[PDB]
RNA sequence: GCCUGGCGGCCGUAGCGCGGUGGUCCCACCUGACCCCAUGCCGAACUCAGAAGUGAAACGCCGUAGCGCCGAUGGUAGUGUGGGGUCUCCCCAUGCGAGAGUAGGGAACUGCCAGGCA
RNA sequence: ACUUACCAACCCGAUGCAAACUGCGAAUACCGGAGAAUGUUAUCACGGGAGACACACGGCGGGUGCUAACGUCCGUCGUGAAGAGGGAAACAACCCAGACCGCCAGCUAAGGUCCCAAAGUCAUGGUUAAGUGGGAAACGAUGUGGGAAGGCCCAGAC
RNA sequence: UCCUCCUAAAGAGUAACGGAGGAGCACGAAGGUUGGCUAAUCCUGGUCGGACAUCAGGAGGUUAGUGCAAUGGCAUAAGCC
RNA sequence: GCUCAACGGAUAAAAGGUACUCCGGGGAUAACAGGCUGAUACCGCCCAAGAGUUCAUAUCGACGGCGGUGUUUGGCACCU
């Protein structure tokens, strides 16, 4: 299974960040939607989201699920965020490879500033 | 306030070292010695753990 | 004589022998004999009995061994002394307790149960007693 | 043909549960993760594990293979 | 048909039941529908010779506790192990 | 309110199996691959650019107890203390009291956030 | 390729066994915290002086032995050692009990009350006739007291 | 002398010329980290090819593996690349 | 830089005989005898397959079972 493999390959670090106790960016990618949200450190409660699915982001886009839209929803994130006084998160890559629209959302993340 | 009256009724001599605590505890020291004590349940669980050797009376 | 085919370790601790049995209803069968003594029985003690029962009501019937022995037991030599090792497994017993059934028996009438039961229990060790097949 | 056996290690729980311990305590020197680490918690190298933080220890069963983790409360 | 003449059990535990069984009764249980389970005292020499018969197990029972009468079905028996004796019956509501 | 997605609590009364249903959105399969990246061969996987087509598989939801799972009451085993016997084993007073089995329960419950529909 | 009273894997149903088996799991013990009463600080640390490092039996849990030994080796508790007194005839270690001294005073424990020998030849209801009591098993037997049933039976049973 | 299990009485420790086994090393990767992956066995199909060498699919679930004993661990893998 | 492996390592460096023997000790510890035990030994009994022309029990009694004795071979190491 596709999600089951993904999942454990989520769970490392998952448990680590866990057991650090930061609060963390967990992406989720789809194959058209980008998800990213800031869950705070005892995991349960959310404290910041945006994705493609959200039409004040889905509106100003050409595609969701390229590397554009999440550009787009890594700048998002780091706005609410900052709007929020989250400071210093950090990356929970949630069993994607750092590398494609998952490093495009963090590279947007990180240019708006929010610290990791 | 109820004070019940405790009486040591055998010897203490071949006994284990648990009981001659408790009858330490109890104030008893050899055999026939009424000694007046509170009736809580840490005094009735005393008397219980040496119920064999002490003639308890109310 | 039975003996466990392959064991996991030659020689076993002594122990003890307490409690009561676990096989204590007529399983396979419809008549049994049921142990009443502690005790403990050798393989030959078995093989003794399983005779006077299969002699006793001829080649009909069919014979159940709910025991089995699977405990090695083990005797020194005449003239050792003491120590030096633990001895050598000389044979095989079955410990018993109260309510094993030892043996059961179908295919034949009671009164010839109640004869091999006889015939046979008194080439045992243990007080014994006849049973029969109860319903729940 | 026997005779030997090797020195007794000395493993266990050194510190129960709701007893106070000390940043650094060792709470079970173990074998394997028989007890497996919880929150302010470390596993040293032979999965002895050990208070990191001051506390009381708190002895949990966590998670899908219902393991037993031990955490230590801040205090 | 078979009708059982019963008390209630005001004591229980190990030293009430083996104390029970040696003035020659045996305990026993009546659970089963909604109701809440009832310890039952039973005579033995009575039940001994009543489960001597098949019908006991199969038969539905009547069991006359405080002037009532419970309709049960004997569902599960424990006898001592080597004697012709019993230990307890567990009796299911019918 | 109903549905879907994410992250958790909880860790089988929660999992299995059999049957039915879902796609507007979501999800999944999918379409293509010269590029970012990848295969000890292969875009199968990973990755990227998309959205024609289908919910077949997958996944979710709803049923169904064939099984797994939970599980009393009572009795039994054991046992701390004191006493007793016919004493390699048991009994008595007393305190604790199972495992297995039975009646039965049972196809979960829930928090935060986000989107679609009414 | 054709037949077969023989054996039998795996799977399923039922039955047991395990110190070196465990999908279960006590009592107890141990560790930690709080509280009351009691205890001549009984606790810990440091310093002066040791002695001792042959243990024995008895209960409980075991290994070894033959569930042999007044055997041997452990764990734990008691006593002896180093503890007299009363009891078990006599009997370190078993039961009761812990001796500062005195008394031709009382009450008791274990154990006992016919005589040696202190105290019931006590009271009520049973049982055994074997001197059982006052050694010893498998097994044998119309010994004898009790209990619950059952077959036949004054259309006459044994 | 040292390691593992049992004895060992559910904390630790615990004896016997008690019951069973091992060590007196290996490794510059078999260590560190990052990224990924998941076994045994059996069934079916398939050139040489066979009871068993490779391929493909299914059942299965870690009965596998862990540099070397045994025990305790291990899927977030401590296993494999 | 040590199989100092007798692994808390006496030396850098070490095998035997003694019935020609000797001294200090020990019943802490053997040989005899006693004691405890009774595996073994001896004696007895229980079941009865069978042998005995038939017929288990005149006489024997397989497979097994339960005792007694303290007569063997032992075990222990309590007395010396």
């Amino acid at each position: 299974d596709k999600k089951s493999a993904r999942i454990r390959r989520a769970t490392r670090a998952r448990r680590k960040l866990q057991e650090l106790g930061a609060t963390r960016l967990v992406v989720h990618r789809t194959p058209r939607h980008i998800y990213a949200q800031v869950i705070a450190p005892n995991g349960s409660e959310v404290l910041v989201a945006a994705s493609t699915v959200e039409k004040a982001i889905a509106e100003q886009l050409k595609y969701t699920g390229n590397k554009d839209a999440a550009a787009a929803v890594g700048k998002a994130v780091a706005e609410r965020a900052l709007e929020k006084g989250i400071k210093d998160v950090s990356f929970d890559r949630s069993g994607f490879q750092y590398h494609g629209r998952v490093q495009a959302l963090a590279d947007a993340a990180r240019e708006a500033g929010l610290q990791f | 306030a109820k004070t019940i009256k405790i009486t040591q009724t055998r010897s203490a001599i071949g006994r284990l070292p648990k009981h001659k605590a408790t009858l330490l505890g109890l104030g008893l020291r050899r055999i026939g010695h009424t000694v007046e004590r509170e009736d809580t349940p840490a005094i009735r669980g005393m008397i219980n753990a040496v119920s064999f050797m002490v003639k308890v009376e109310e | 004589m039975l003996q466990p085919k392959r064991t996991k370790f030659r020689k076993m601790h002594k122990g003890r022998n307490r409690g009561l049995a676990q096989g204590t209803d007529v399983s396979f069968g419809s008549f049994g004999l049921k142990a009443v003594g502690r005790g403990r029985l050798t393989a030959r003690q078995i093989e003794a009995a399983r005779r006077a029962m299969t002699r006793a009501v001829k080649r009909q019937g069919k014979i159940w061994i709910r025991v089995f022995p699977d405990k090695p037991i083990t005797e020194k030599p005449l003239a050792v002394r003491m120590g030096k090792g633990k001895g050598n497994v000389e044979y095989w017993v079955a410990l018993i307790q109260p309510g094993k059934v030892l043996y059961e028996m179908d295919g034949v009438p009671e009164e010839l149960a109640r004869e091999a039961f006889k015939l046979a229990a008194a080439k045992l060790p243990i007080k014994t007693t006849f049973v029969t097949k109860t319903v729940m | 043909r026997n005779g030997r056996d090797s020195e007794a290690k000395r493993l266990g729980v050194k510190r129960f549960g709701g007893e106070s311990v000390l940043a650094g305590s060792i709470i079970v020197r173990q074998r394997g993760t028989k007890f497996h680490a919880g929150a302010n918690v470390g596993c040293g190298r032979d999965h002895t594990l050990f208070a990191k933080a001051d506390g009381k220890v708190k002895f949990e069963v966590k998670g899908p293979k219902n393991r037993k983790f031990i955490s230590i409360e801040a205090e | 048909m078979f009708t059982i003449n019963a008390e209630v059990r005001k004591e229980q535990g190990k030293g009430a039941s083996r104390r029970l069984r040696a003035a020659n009764k045996f305990p026993a249980i009546i659970y089963g529908g909604k109701e809440a389970p009832l310890a039952i005292e039973l005579d033995h020499d009575k039940v001994m010779n009543m489960q001597a018969k098949a019908e006991f197990y199969s038969e539905v029972l009547t069991i006359v506790v405080d002037g009532k009468e419970i309709k049960v079905k004997a569902q599960d028996v424990q006898r001592h192990p080597y004697k012709p004796k019993l230990q307890h019956i567990d009796f299911v509501r019918a």
